[PDB]
């Protein structure tokens, strides 16, 4: 039982920045990445749902 | 004849185009109480205006003169009585300014940050 | 083992080495990704003729490091002709007791205010929150009056005291031993504060000025007016949640950093009076007050002070001046009249049998009601701290 | 993140090279300029330092000979005192980059804050050996009577490196076309003697006879502390590269617009990592020992306060750092264990909630911070 | 490899790494013990030079010497007063010798006090005066002396001296190994007597304690001394025997003093660092013919290197400003301290180093009293290539 | 002076470890076994004829004088006596 997107309990880790993380980027930036934007939303929702 | 000098003061300035925008600052001055200090170091640090390069001084209804002084340089641009004008200034990353006048008055003053050539509306 | 009973390499073998490598790794994660916050949690003004003991509820936030207690007091004299003067402990006797219970209902620190003040002095390296006198023409010095009390309250005058107490939970700002986790919806955590009455804060001429604040001929009519206080909680916010909850140093939050105190009696002149250090504690500092029957002398009633061990008898055994010279290296002054301090921070006493290490006073003149008022400072650990549970709302 | 391992491997190679320079080189301190002048003629002077080695600071010795020419009245020393002998100090890098542009009283207070004691003062002890005020390193008379002459002296440490063991902010001045520079402005006869009822902020003496006080001389001497005999390898100099890339700066400012019982927030700049904060509540030419401030705080971006304290409890935090109190009106905030970066945790500001605000009341804000290009 | 200069540099790098490893094993596993070795009360009119035998136990770190004294002014009307060195002149000389006849310390009384001050950051065993209403301060009188002994009065003196063997409590450099069977160690102590501790009005008050118009009738009553030995016990034992820092115990931390004469006004007066020591500090006392001034008789103090280059050359008020950065006060009137602990002076790195004083005023019988503090080790001196 | 201004004289090897460190009366006692009298005031003799001092590196044996009273223009005159080999033999014929 391991999950590739599990960052911990989702009510405790949803607004938590990561370890190094001086400045965070945005998850998507037609004008920029599009299928990387859609997979950055699917990976976040898989973290909040646990596989 | 031929008396050499001892000490001069070398200092860097603002003379180029900002990669932000042409940004001026209205800082209407109230005198007849003291001399007036203007400090724009807070704007330079917090992401705003990069450096004052030109002044717009508006003395139309004033009866005296208005002097603006930079402390890092010692430049003493003195606008005259019933004139408006654009004045290029020698100003550093410290945007501190000592504004003075003779007696009274309220003066619209614009800290411009882009080069505008000199001009004064009436002359003489 | 030649001097100590447990010889720090073989007292490290009595501890889990895999569990303390994981404990130091979790402490440096916490100190890297958290933020020091200090918040006011409780304020109250009272008259001590009605109520003197107060339970203060601290906030249930972060990992708590300690409490800063500000006590302000006003004192009326109300005598016809006589004045009173400040005692030696003085404004540090504004808090008579301080007890802290953690979120697990485990008692952490239980001592008086004079002993809490001296451990606050001893860990700083100077008298606590004081301003030294210098030659500088720039006006430093006593400007804000952080700790302040009048030296003499005249007949019909009012004095204003101010005193600060640091109630430690964690040992230092870097060593998080003794800190508690309070990031919980509710906890059995309180801070009990006993304060000075009109009975215990004024002593007449002749009485024991130990817990008193002022002492003089006009002390029978001296009254308090207000003993307003303020509590500040110092904690670390934004804990580094990893997988399965908070990343926590488990051995650090299960160890207690305690500040108990005691009172030993039974001293006779020109023989050793040994006070046994207890079993299974890790002693860090010892403070002895030689209450010689309501009188306190500057070393002139002690032959020698010592720290003794069962095998290897005396580890230090010094004159009262030579004992005070070891203290002047640490706090850059010496403690008040009758107070003796012993530092054991580089080699803590942890001795696995009861009376194996002891503290010795050899007095040379003993009055009737003579006693030693011991004050200890130590680490102990009775609990283990397995990992916790989460919510997972449906 | 894979990019946080190389920026920690670059710190490990930098700290390996810092302990090579500090262990295998020579600390030199040599005099670069001395000059004696009359402040009626000029009071702004420029000092050309030596371009050698790794410069890590300047020691500035300023003396003065103030004479009171009044008929009957005297003047007395202000609270800032001889720390207003240098009005401003500006340092410029060999690449003409400005490092430190603070004033004189703020440079003295960071010198106090970095030592843990008042700067270059002798503490009073009980010792029978005659220690104490023997040499008068920092000295000024308390009063100057009518017709008298007071001799002043004052020392400033202008820092480049952070400390003696931490070479962060230091300057490598072995460059060919060096523009290294140290400006200094001094007190003339208009800024050092205030009348009664004036603002004694930048003044030195104040009293009923300040209208006829004047300088006779001001002499200054600058000493440069640097590291000579740097380790040379096969590929060149062995240097702490991202220690000389970092600046260590000291700035001051002046904010206005204070309202009673209203919070006044001064924002921290997002590009700096602030180490300390000094706030001087100048309440219209009047200074008070906390009796005109409700609280002081360090508020974050949302609304959350981190140290919201009474002015007596704020002073209790500085007494376990510098072991005394700053003069009345001066408030210090220490952030050396965790610097205010305000780029990795929101927009932190500095709050003063005043109780009483007079006319022309301002808030002077001294800063101390690191700066790089990360 | 294969060159004895770099073959010796490789094994010196391995011996230094094994020494720093064995040191922190000792400082973690040992226990600090302090115990009394000798106490004696005497009369300086009979005898004033004493020799103390310390115990050969453990690793000895140093000695704490308490000196107590009583002084009566038997003058009819005149009083005396303390000198600037004061009760530090109760001891005149401290000499320590190894169990291998290696001299460690030969300070005077005043020079040992100033090194104790400069290694603390404050005047040695003093109490700071604070604003606290809790009665801290001077309670026990650890170092005490009356400022004035009137005609017919009696004054009690107390003084403490740390005689250092090891460098600090975390650096065991200079400490004496004594848990092996060897000869006895020797701690000689010369005290002040009735000829050296009272000076008339006009005499040189360098090594005096009191000075005044009634100093001819002043005398000692008693001098007591107690010596405590500070050492480490329960030393760790490894598989090959004891685990000891082998080049820290064979290094000497020493505290010589000296003097020089022949000073000319406005002429640089050089005192060379003679031997191949690693000098850590330097105390210069400008005895200007019995007069002691606060820098007004010195143009500049300096330190030169082999190519005549000053590595520091400061005003006397700027020399004292660097002193206030370390000990948070000034040394007494005429005493000049030079800190070199971060980079010790070593006359094999950049050539011959000297100590320069340029005097402004010079009186008759003027001299410069030096005090050194240095490391001494055994110099390995391999041949590099050619012999001729 | 007849030894009253010298603490000791010595001969140390690696600038550290003395091999004959004696006060001036025991130093003069070693020469009374050699020349059956005392050299004049200020003159100090050191005999190394049974085992000569011979290093391979410069300064790896030194001569030490620790004085007690030093006047101005004080100097130490050192007379030596030694063997030296030549680089080749001496060309008999």
């Amino acid at each position: 039982q391991v999950a590739s997107n599990w960052e911990g309990p989702p009510y405790m880790t949803y607004n938590q920045p990561q370890a190094g993380s001086v400045t965070l980027p945005v998850a998507g930036y037609i004008s920029s990445q599009l299928n990387n934007y859609a997979e950055s939303l699917n990976d976040y929702l898989a973290s909040q749902a646990g596989v | 004849m031929a008396n050499q000098q001892i000490g001069g003061s070398t200092v860097t300035y603002n003379g180029a185009i900002p990669m932000g925008g042409p940004v001026a600052i209205n800082s209407v001055i109230e005198i007849a109480g003291t001399e007036v200090l203007v400090d724009l170091k807070l704007d330079y640090a917090t992401g705003k205006i990069s450096g004052v390069q030109t002044l717009y001084i508006d003395l139309r209804d004033f009866l005296g003169d208005v002097t603006v002084t930079m402390p890092d340089t010692g430049q003493r641009i003195t606008a005259r009585a019933g004139t408006q004008g654009y004045y290029p200034v020698l100003s550093t990353n410290l945007m501190k300014f000592i504004v003075s006048a003779t007696i009274d008055g309220k003066f619209p003053m614009n800290f411009i940050n882009f080069p505008i050539a000199l001009g004064v509306w009436p002359s003489g | 083992a030649q001097v100590q009973q447990l010889t720090p390499a073989q007292q490290a073998a009595l501890r889990n080495q895999q569990a303390m490598a994981a404990n130091l790794q979790a402490r440096q994660i916490v100190l890297q990704q958290s933020y020091p916050v200090i918040q006011q949690v409780e304020t109250q003004t009272f008259d001590p003729a009605n109520r003197s003991v107060f339970d203060v509820t601290p906030a249930n936030v972060g990992i708590v490091k300690g409490f800063l207690v500000k006590v302000t007091a006003a004192i009326k004299n109300n005598h016809a002709t006589e004045a009173v003067a400040l005692t030696d402990f003085g404004p540090a006797n504004l808090v008579q007791r301080v007890i802290y219970y953690d979120p697990d209902n485990q008692r952490h620190t239980e001592t008086s205010g004079w002993h809490l003040h001296f451990v606050n002095t001893a860990k700083q390296g100077a008298p606590f929150l004081s301003s030294m006198v210098t030659d500088s023409p720039i006006k430093y010095g006593d400007v804000m009056n952080v700790i302040d009390a009048p030296a003499t309250i005249a007949a019909g005058a009012t004095g204003e005291l101010t005193m600060y107490y640091w109630v430690p939970l964690a040992y230092s700002e870097t060593d998080l031993t003794g800190a508690v986790l309070a990031n919980v919806p509710q906890s059995k955590q309180r801070l009990k504060l006993e304060f000075a009455n009109n009975n215990t804060a004024f002593a007449a001429v002749g009485a024991n000025p130990l817990e008193a604040i002022y002492q003089g001929a006009g002390a029978a009519d001296c009254e308090f007016e207000e003993i307003s206080y303020t509590v500040y909680q110092s904690y670390l916010d934004q804990l580094p949640v990893g997988q399965n909850g908070y990343i926590l140093p488990l051995i650090d939050l299960s160890t207690l950093y305690n500040l108990e105190n005691s009172a030993q009696a039974g001293l006779t002149p020109n023989v050793d009076f040994v006070v046994q250090y207890a079993n299974l504690y890790r002693y860090l500092s010892t403070i002895a007050v030689f209450d010689n029957g309501g009188s306190f002398n500057a070393g002139t009633d002690i032959n020698y002070l010592s720290q003794r061990t069962a095998n290897f008898s005396d580890t230090r055994k010094l004159d009262p001046k030579t004992w005070a010279a070891q203290t002047r290296r640490r706090i850059a002054t010496d403690f008040p009249k009758g107070v003796y301090y012993c530092d054991n921070r580089d080699k803590p006493i942890y001795t696995l049998q009861y009376g194996n290490v002891g503290f010795v006073v050899n007095p040379k003149t003993v009055n009737q009601n003579a006693r030693l008022l011991m004050g200890y400072e130590y680490f102990t650990s009775r609990t283990e701290l397995v990992n916790a549970g989460t919510i997972s709302t449906t």
